[PDB]
């Protein structure tokens, strides 16, 4: 199996610098022409860099051009990606890639958001939202988890561990007036189950390492 | 650099039903080598994009034959003949002929549905929230067809405004629904003044608005 497993997005400020990484597996990594794409907020994809077999050819679109660093490490079949110099527009979130041919990209990380801003980190609080008669429909039952003012995106939310997944919605992030994010979380279950099964919100926000673990109850 | 122009901007489809996507390029895709190329990229909510049509025809090894891929020069045509739940999402074609590879700006398909009525939840606020200054009132809609909806919030049945804020789900991958969630934010003060707060949800699924209340 294909996998491309990024990690370093974060948040830094206007001229600041950071640092991607995209560990590959289930292919040839040497083998292979390895790309960079980023996606802006509700924009569609475009191109960053590439870098073909031997590393000799690197390519930079212009506005990345003397800024951004393209590199591989073959025996550890990873890609990074060094950004100096960031600008607000540099805000998307970054995929990298294999290109077999011409930019068909066929095999894809799960992306990593960069968000360039001058505005603090805030790790979000996390209230429940328990359950009653006025979460009740029919013969179901709706709990959730309110992760109010935080900052910046993303938060990631799970149920019991990521054994729930039926029923579950999470929200898009909402800017608040204040500037900071918030976002729930809800699942249906049956109303039948509340005071037997447990139900926990795992909530992370890595910009502020904040791992919480959040039991909903009646 | 390559201009890639997308049409329809959005096209609302109903499963098993033909959809259609055209593509133009700025300058003639044909390489030198002979070879045009093409691709067409699907992106499903929340998931990054994936490969469907590449070399303007050519079928990814994981997509069915129900895309199809066509066109020469500057234009080019997406076709699906059976549309799937699964295939709602944004389509963007991609020219790799030319350096930088440029693509389109994104075309939404959008999968039309019987109507679906929400259920409507209402949430308090948390007794961990009132302690810090700040109470949230949550109203939730789950699984309702088509997206317009209303959401009105009444503080004693005075209608409010300027203090709430709505969020809406993509189009789910496998029912086609939509999920929303309206969040009332008021002071700890202005929240233990008023009794009785109120959701009233008009949508074309309802037998006729309806509101879920609760009394502080
Ligand atoms: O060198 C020119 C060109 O290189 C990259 O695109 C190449 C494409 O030309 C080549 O034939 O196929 C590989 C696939 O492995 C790449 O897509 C750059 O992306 C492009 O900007 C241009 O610089
Ligand atoms: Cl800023
Ligand atoms: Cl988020
Ligand atoms: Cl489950
Ligand atoms: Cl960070
Ligand atoms: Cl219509
Ligand atoms: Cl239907
Ligand atoms: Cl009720």
């Amino acid at each position: 199996e294909v996998q491309l497993v990024e990690s370093g997005g974060g948040l830094v400020q206007p001229g600041g610098s950071l640092r991607l990484s995209c560990a590959a597996s289930g292919f040839i990594f040497r083998d292979s022409w390895m790309t960079w794409v980023r996606q802006a907020p509700g924009k569609g994809p475009e191109w960053v860099a590439d870098i073909n077999q031997g590393g000799s050819h690197k390519y930079y679109v212009d506005s990345v051009k003397g800024r951004f660093t393209i590199s591989r490490d073959d025996a550890k079949n990873s890609l990074y990606l060094q950004m100096n110099s960031l600008r607000a527009e540099d805000t998307a979130v970054y995929y990298c890639a294999r290109d077999p041919e011409f930019g068909a990209l066929d095999y894809w990380g799960q992306g990593a958001l960069v968000t360039v801003s001058s505005a603090s980190t805030k790790g979000p609080s996390v209230f429940p939202l328990a359950p009653s008669s006025k979460s009740t429909s029919g013969g179901t039952a709706a709990l959730g988890c309110l992760v109010k003012d935080y900052f910046p995106e993303p938060v990631t939310v799970s149920w019991n561990s990521g054994a729930l997944t039926s029923g579950v919605h999470t929200f898009p992030a909402v800017l608040q007036s204040s500037g900071l994010y918030s976002l729930s979380s809800v699942v249906t279950v049956p109303s039948s189950s509340l005071g037997t099964q447990t139900y926990i919100c795992n909530v992370n926000h890595k910009p502020s390492n904040t791992k919480v673990d959040k039991k909903v109850e009646p | 650099d390559v201009v890639m122009t997308q049409s329809p901007l959005s096209l609302p489809v109903t499963l098993g039903q033909p959809a259609s996507i055209s593509c133009r390029s700025s300058q003639s895709l044909v390489y030198s080598d002979g070879n045009t190329y093409l691709a067409w990229f699907q992106q499903r909510p929340g998931q990054s994009p994936r490969r469907l049509i590449y070399r303007v025809s050519n079928r990814d090894s994981g997509v069915p034959d129900r895309f199809s891929g066509s066109g020469s020069g500057t234009d080019f045509t997406l076709k699906i003949s059976r549309v799937e739940a699964e295939d709602v999402g944004v389509y963007y074609c991609l020219q790799g002929t030319h350096g930088p590879h440029t693509f389109g700006q994104g075309t939404n398909l959008e999968i039309k549905r019987t109507v679906a009525a929400p259920s409507v939840f209402i949430f308090p606020p948390s007794d961990e929230q009132l302690k810090s200054g700040t109470a949230s009132v949550v109203c939730l809609l789950n699984n309702f067809y088509p997206r317009e909806a209303k959401v009105q919030w009444k503080v004693d049945n005075a209608l409010q405004s300027g203090n709430s804020q709505e969020s809406v789900t993509e189009q789910d991958s496998k029912d086609s629904t939509y999920s929303l969630s309206s969040t009332l934010t008021l002071s700890k003060a202005d929240y233990e003044k008023h009794k009785v707060y109120a959701c009233e949800v008009t949508h074309q699924g309802l037998s006729s608005p309806v509101t879920k209340s609760f009394n502080r």
